[PDB]
């Protein structure tokens, strides 16, 4: 199986730097892009940048230019992220993820970093109107997402993705390219879209479906997430 | 797979 093994938790002083690692096994390291995602309490998921470990080309979210530095070492099959000039805003869990033909299907377990006590106007904004939804077990739910720009590519695919993050787990890919179910995902789940408006449906909600559902665009840099919709069970 | 960007 693909394994992305991230380095351990860090507790660091403001103004210092930290460098974390993501060691890849079970696929060819030099073949695929690796992206990095920030999970800050109260602030959902945010995309930092990506790197190609063959070519060493990297692309950054403007928000993290001069904060984050991505490197890769093909001898150790390891991707690295360095964060400089640390502040309280940098306290978060940081994930690496393998980009498989635009699917972030494989995720590291995350590295926790805790720090002691007008740009981005072109970004595609992803809106999840409902921060939470409560469902009786066995009943259906729909979860909405919209984008500020069409996610339709000239190739005819729509680069919208749905992830589920179960409590204490890394995000997991559920739906890729708007409507396609990831391997192992039950047919209770579906994705639809109609212009810039997307809908995840669950036909009958079960206990294992509890967690936070995020939409994400992989059309154009910087990649962007919705703020998340937390699915909880409703108790009679 | 493009060497310079991950964008489709
Ligand atoms: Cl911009």
């Amino acid at each position: 199986e693909v394994q992305l093994q991230q380095s351990g938790a860090e507790l660091v002083r403001p103004g210092t730097s930290v460098k974390m690692s993501c060691k890849a096994a079970g696929y060819t390291f030099t073949k695929y892009w690796i992206g990095w995602v920030k999970q800050r309490p109260g602030h959902g998921l945010e995309w930092i940048g990506d790197i190609h470990p063959g070519s060493f080309y990297s692309n950054y979210n403007e928000k993290f230019k001069g904060k984050a530095t991505l490197t890769a070492d093909t001898s150790s099959s390891t991707a690295y992220m360095q964060l400089s000039s640390l502040t309280s805003e940098d306290s978060a869990i940081y994930y690496c993820a393998r980009d498989y033909y635009t699917n972030y299907g494989d995720w590291g377990q995350g590295t926790s970093v805790t720090v002691s006590s007008g740009g981005g106007g072109s970004d595609i904004v992803m809106t999840q109107a409902a921060p939470s939804v409560s469902v009786t077990p066995g009943e259906s739910v729909s979860i909405s997402c919209r984008s500020s720009k069409s996610l339709l590519h000239r190739n005819g695919n729509t680069y919208l993705f749905w992830f589920l993050q179960r409590p204490g787990q890394s995000p997991q890919l559920l739906i890729y390219r708007m409507s396609n179910l990831a391997s192992g995902v039950p047919d209770r789940f579906s994705g639809s879209g109609s212009g810039t408006a997307f809908t995840l449906r669950i036909s009958r909600v079960e206990a294992e479906d509890v967690g936070v559902y995020y939409c994400m665009q992989h059309l154009e840099y910087p990649y962007t997430f919705g703020s998340g919709t937390k699915l909880e069970l409703k108790v009679r | 797979i493009n060497y310079y960007t991950s964008e489709p």
